[PDB]
């Protein structure tokens, strides 16, 4: 959270929250209702966003679901769609929490070597996440789209 | 020792994790590779990282933070209640960076590691006798910490002292 | 932000001689932060070392 | 560490589900009380010296034996340690008040504090009396927003 | 400033600015206009605020200007009022910067040792800064008063 | 480091004066363009991997001799060091774009880079060519908004 | 003590007592009788030393006992004179030990923070301690006064 | 650590009083015996090598099974560690003798020594036997001056 | 560092001879002046805060430009550092007075101080004026006992 | 010296000389005439002491001057006597300094590996220094003999 990050900085320096930390927390608390609105819209349309993202990613890379592909098979395609759903949920978490920590502890620390061991092609994951981002921006207004795109782009960048 | 070995050892000693597990300190690593900074400077760069406060202070009591600091930067454990208490007071009134700076500037650090060696444990009585208030207790605590080095013990710090 | 590069020769007279390589400790130039300038200045003086050069690049 | 929002996120993630209406209501309640909680936290921060002064006076007027020789607060050093511990309690109470959650008190403060005090011979009942005095002093200033965090410290210590 | 703090945090971790850091910078940039008007009010009435704060402080503690007091004498009293002017200008620097780094760099680091050596009573300085905060709040609206009071209280807290 | 606001603060402090009308106008100008500079920084950050990719492509197509054996970019290690240097330049140019001041580039990029590159044998003209190619790519991606900081790196190296 | 200081010096280097440390211990053991006499004289006249010191300090700085002073009131005046009595007792302790470790461990460590929080004027404490130094120097011969003045001056210097 | 004078000071400070006649008598008593203890400690320091040689000889003539293979004193390294431990005991008995108090032995030596010896497999009764042998050797040279400190070490190990 | 006795020892060791009568005379005169040197050192120690206060007051009354904005003594930090330097000079002059030699000043104060002051922009002539003011203040208290060491500092800086 | 060590202790803690260190320095200055007398006697009888000690050492261990010994031949025997002269001069230095540092830096630090490389028997050196002890004590008074034998003991212990 923004609050957790500010408090951890104060605690590590053994001091009360500074005027800048207080202003950060005030800004986050002021943005709370907008964050909740965006997160609610994303959570209500999770199935549509993931279904469209998977369609777009498999259309752009038919080799994934072709024989010999990483996602080939019912169980593997299920796991791929499940990962897309996971990343969408984590983006909603980041939007609510006002920082990238939930996305880090839950889904981005160790994902690189995880996907490396399983030979999961990271460009395909990035394509799926960009597809999810576009599906989401379709549902959100321009300002809400920008807010959600911050965390979508963070996930994309952390994958690469 | 090459810079690669020293970097791997530094991350293993200070953050107890492999370099691939972390977000590496690129610029500090490049400065150490260019000879601009010493190994000790890279060690304080590691101790100064936000990841250090997240690993060793965020969810721990100040006694645990002190034991972490001693293990990481001195290669031993706090032996007395005076030493542990002074370090805890430093963490609680001056911050983590000041306490780590105290540990690195202490004559013990220069004597054992100087400016070019990663800290390590030395389970010898010469390690503690001149340096520590209770050398035998220091040996016992350091040997226990070494014997179960993989573990992050949850036994209260003042229980051990 | 400002930093200082300091060049010092620290002799090893007080210590005994050792077969280990020690030339890197005797003569050095190191980059330090300003907040660290006084502690290492006094530390070098404590050990019998001589401050050969001080520079601030800017 | 954890605040209220991270607590809700962790709960939903452990259930492996998206936020639902109830979780959104809970997080909106957090955002609603946040501004009052920052006002209380800033007031405590600005007046921390006065709070420590009043609470130490109240403690050592209640229990004069602590300051007399043989007492646990008898020296300049032991008195400084005592007021330092009260400073810790107030600072971490402010952290918990901003976070809206008491887990920071459990992790950074309470865990190991009982053993520290038993090892040093700090009288825990008197420390709880000091925490209660601080709770009264702070409540006289900000209202009743920090009462639960001082009560948490007191229950954890006793 | 607020921007410098975020950039230093990002650079220490050798990364680009995170979405949370972007929100911090954005909130500072949005707050810029009210910071400018608060600092303009404080600066344009600096003589009035310093004069009133000095009057209140010397009425509260007449011993400062009594014989044997630290502020006794025309030179010492004048340069006491000079210190109050210094601190008000530093508070304006804080209001503009969005953090307390200008205050610490120019006025707070070393003031404890300075005042300890020169016999300057910190409680008197705190009363002076409190009076200055009241003078400023008289000139400001309640919101602007709180905005400046953040940095006034930070300076007082650094004193004590 | 320094931003524009801290630069104005330091200029006013060197004269020991409060802000005047001119200083407030400069601060207002800095706040006026802040949103566009944040947008450019976010666009650069979202496309850092690509920007770096075609920047390296432009550098090593304009000078293929660097990659050939005997060149300063000939190894996996030296190629990775080259790419890391260019990524440094992009990240610090983005920092200066947000800050509105070239102080971070001077104190933490340009300072000492010239003698480091001569002591390493790094070809400074080729590095300047790389910085200019990355300036071209970034200008095609966000416009002329970040040109100044790239020219600052290029002039400091040259 | 002097002996303890020599023993820690030897223990730090993991060696037996040096000829220098042996000389130090022998000097302390020879000085013991003079030290006992000085400490006895200070301890027997403690009451009048403290009373005269308090009188001198209060006449020098009557602001302490004026309304709003740190020592105003019977209770606070008694606390002030109690602190003077404390410091005299620690001066005797340091005369007996032959060094200043008892003084530091009982009375000086934490006193800066204690008096800073309580807003006790350290310069006023220093006036009181210097007053006690003159009061005791009146009671002692020239050599004994010189012996005790070392510890009085040490306490004063450790104040500021 | 403590010596006798600091012990008296700490007692009187615990009652929070000035030194009385009894305290002065008890401290002049310590000043009285300082010369004998200094002379004995200097004698021990002068002949430490001979005392260590004779004490190790006595211990291993009493218990030759330690030197045999599988004994805790069988190797060059473990033999050296054993003689180094006896040298520690001698030096800290010298410190206690000068100090006049056994505390330096209590925290410097005894604190954690049984745990060390049980974790290392060192036989504690054999170490007590070596301490007693060293006690006899030191007594033969300096009288009964160090018997209490060696007995303190032995009883703390036992 | 080395004192006068050690300096004579080193000079006798340079030509590898025992002390002659002149060496013993030098040692005897050092021991003769030692008591007055100790008295002066104690006087400076007891009055270090006041000596520092009127020394800084003299320096900044003579040169008000330093304290004005843009001066090297203008900030809280920079004024504190200046006074800390003056306290350094006073304390190391006292050390030199006790040791009876100027080696401590040469090796722990003057060594690397030109380079430091030129790197930071400290005005060396103004520091020398401050050292002269401190010399006068000290001579007002202890007389001419320690002019040589302040003169050594000034000439090492001048 | 004792002065040098006291000043180094004071500099280690960035303070002026404490009453204990001032007492140590005063004790060193008081003992100056006795130290000078002892050193003068040891220096005047240097040839006598070295000849007596060398003769005693060679008689006790004739294998040193026996064929194949480390000191066989007039050149090697001369170097042995020269070493005894060196160590006696170092003992005089230690007497004059009041501490053992001149002995350590000039002759003691590095002599162990020097004698290991030269295959000098350290027991032989120890018996030679003990012989010098008895010769010197025969020329000094009992108190002076003890004072110089402190440093003789230091050298003997350091060799072993
Ligand atoms: C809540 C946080 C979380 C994340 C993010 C997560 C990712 C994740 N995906 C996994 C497997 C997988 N992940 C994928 C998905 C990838 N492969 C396809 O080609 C696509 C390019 C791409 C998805 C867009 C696939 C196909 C597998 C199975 C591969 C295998 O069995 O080796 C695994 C290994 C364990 C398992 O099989 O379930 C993890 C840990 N797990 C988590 O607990
Ligand atoms: C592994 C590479 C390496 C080298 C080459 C090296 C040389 C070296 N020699 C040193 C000292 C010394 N070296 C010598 C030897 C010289 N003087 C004599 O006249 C001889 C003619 C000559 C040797 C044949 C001496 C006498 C000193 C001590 C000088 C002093 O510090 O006062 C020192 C200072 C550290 C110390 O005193 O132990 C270094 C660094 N160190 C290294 O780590
Ligand atoms: C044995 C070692 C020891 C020392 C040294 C010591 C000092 C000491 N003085 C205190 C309060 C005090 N100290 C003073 C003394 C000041 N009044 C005037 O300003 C004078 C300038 C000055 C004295 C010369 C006063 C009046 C108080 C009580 C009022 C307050 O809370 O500030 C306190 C806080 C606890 C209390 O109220 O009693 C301590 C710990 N306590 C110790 O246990
Ligand atoms: C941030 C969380 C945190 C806490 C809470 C904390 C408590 C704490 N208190 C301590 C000592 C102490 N604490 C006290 C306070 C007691 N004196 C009594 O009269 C009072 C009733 C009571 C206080 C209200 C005292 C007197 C000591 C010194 C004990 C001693 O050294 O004998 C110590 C040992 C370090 C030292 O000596 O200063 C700790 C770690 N530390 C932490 O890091
Ligand atoms: C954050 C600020 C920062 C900068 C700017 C920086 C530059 C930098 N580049 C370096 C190496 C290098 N830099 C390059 C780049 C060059 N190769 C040529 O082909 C190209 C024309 C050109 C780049 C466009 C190369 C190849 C090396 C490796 C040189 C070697 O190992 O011999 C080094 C030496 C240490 C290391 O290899 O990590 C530094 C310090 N380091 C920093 O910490
Ligand atoms: C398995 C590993 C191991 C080794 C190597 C070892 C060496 C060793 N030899 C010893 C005694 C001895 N060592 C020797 C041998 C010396 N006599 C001549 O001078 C020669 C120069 C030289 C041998 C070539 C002698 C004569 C003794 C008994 C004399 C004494 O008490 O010192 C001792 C002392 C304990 C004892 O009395 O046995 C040890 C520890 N001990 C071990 O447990
Ligand atoms: C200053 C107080 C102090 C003491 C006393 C002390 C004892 C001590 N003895 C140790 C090992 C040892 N100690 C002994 C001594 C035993 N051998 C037996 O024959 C004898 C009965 C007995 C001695 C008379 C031995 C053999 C070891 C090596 C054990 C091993 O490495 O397995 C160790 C482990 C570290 C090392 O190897 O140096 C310690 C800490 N440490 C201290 O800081
Ligand atoms: C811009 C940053 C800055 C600050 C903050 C600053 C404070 C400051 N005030 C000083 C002196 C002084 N300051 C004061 C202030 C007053 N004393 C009264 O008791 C009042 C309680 C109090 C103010 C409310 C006084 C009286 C002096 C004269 C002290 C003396 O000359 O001994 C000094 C020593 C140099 C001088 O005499 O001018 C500094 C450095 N200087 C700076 O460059
Ligand atoms: C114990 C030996 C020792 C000495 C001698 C010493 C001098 C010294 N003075 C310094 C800075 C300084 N020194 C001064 C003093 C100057 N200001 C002018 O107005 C005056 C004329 C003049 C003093 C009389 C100032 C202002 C600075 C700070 C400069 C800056 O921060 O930019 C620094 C840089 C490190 C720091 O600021 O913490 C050193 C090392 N340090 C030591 O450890
Ligand atoms: C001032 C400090 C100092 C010391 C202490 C010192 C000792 C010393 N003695 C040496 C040689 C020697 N030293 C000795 C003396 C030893 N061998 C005999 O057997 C005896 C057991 C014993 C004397 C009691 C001998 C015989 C040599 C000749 C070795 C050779 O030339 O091969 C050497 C090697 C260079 C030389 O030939 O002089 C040193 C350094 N030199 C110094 O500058």
């Amino acid at each position: 959270s923004a609050i957790t990050k500010a408090i951890l900085n104060a605690d590590a320096e053994a001091r009360y929250l500074s005027p800048g930390e207080i202003d950060v927390v005030r800004g986050y608390l002021a943005s709370g209702e907008r964050r909740v609105r965006v997160a609610r819209v994303l959570s209500d349309n999770a199935l549509r966003i993931v279904r469209g993202a998977g369609d777009t990613m498999f259309q752009k890379r038919p080799d994934l679901v072709a024989p010999g592909g990483n996602a080939y098979g019912e169980v593997r395609t299920a796991k791929c769609l499940r990962d897309l759903d996971y990343f969408l949920r984590l983006v909603t978490y980041g939007v609510l929490a006002g920082d990238t920590s939930p996305i880090d502890e839950i889904g981005l620390i160790g994902i690189k070597e995880t996907y490396s061991l399983l030979e999961v092609p990271v460009p395909g994951v990035i394509d799926g996440i960009k597809a999810a981002k576009q599906q989401a921006a379709a549902l959100l207004s321009s300002e809400d789209a920008a807010e959600a795109s911050f965390y979508f782009d963070y996930v994309i960048s952390a994958m690469s | 020792a090459s810079v690669d070995q020293i970097l791997r050892a530094s991350y293993r000693q200070i953050l107890e994790k492999e370099p691939q597990e972390l977000q590496r300190l690129s610029v500090a690593e490049s400065q150490l590779r260019n000879g601009e900074i010493s190994v000790k400077e890279f060690i304080r760069a590691l101790g100064y990282s936000e990841i250090y406060a997240k690993f060793f202070l965020a969810r721990w009591y100040n006694g645990k933070v002190a034991e972490f600091n001693f293990k990481h930067f001195l290669g031993r454990q706090p032996a007395s209640a005076t030493e542990l208490g002074s370090h805890i007071t430093l963490i609680g009134t001056k911050g983590l960076k000041v306490a780590i700076d105290t540990l690195l500037a202490s004559q013990e650090y220069q004597d054992n590691f100087g400016d070019d060696t990663v800290p390590y444990y030395r389970l010898q009585a010469e390690r503690y006798v001149g340096t520590t208030d209770a050398p035998s207790r220091a040996y016992v605590l350091a040997r226990s910490r070494v014997q179960t080095a993989l573990n992050k013990p949850t036994v209260p710090s003042y229980s051990l002292v | 932000a400002r930093t200082i590069s300091i060049t010092a020769c620290v002799p090893r007279r007080t210590k005994s001689v050792g077969a280990s390589r020690e030339i890197q400790n005797v003569y050095f130039t190191k980059r330090i932060s300003f907040d660290q300038f006084t502690p290492e200045y006094q530390r070098i003086h404590r050990q019998g070392g001589t401050i050969l050069n001080v520079q601030c690049m800017g | 560490m954890l605040d209220a929002v991270t607590k809700i996120i962790n709960r939903t993630d452990a259930e492996g589900r998206y936020f639902a209406s109830k979780d959104f209501d809970e997080v909106t309640r957090f955002f609603a009380t946040g501004e009052a909680r920052l006002r209380a936290a800033s007031t405590i921060s600005a007046n921390a010296a006065s709070i420590l002064r009043e609470s130490a006076a109240a403690l050592f007027t209640e229990q004069p034996d602590l300051l007399r020789p043989g007492g646990n607060a008898y020296t300049s050093r032991r008195y400084a340690a005592c007021v330092r511990d009260m400073e810790y309690f107030l600072r971490y109470a402010t952290y918990a008040l901003v976070a809206g959650d008491t887990s920071v008190i459990d992790e950074r403060v309470l865990n190991g504090l009982k053993e520290t005090y038993m090892s040093l011979g700090v009288p825990i009942p008197s420390t709880v009396a000091g925490v209660t005095a601080m709770k009264g002093v702070v409540a006289s200033m900000i209202g009743s927003e920090a009462n639960v965090y001082f009560d948490h410290i007191a229950k954890g210590l006793s």
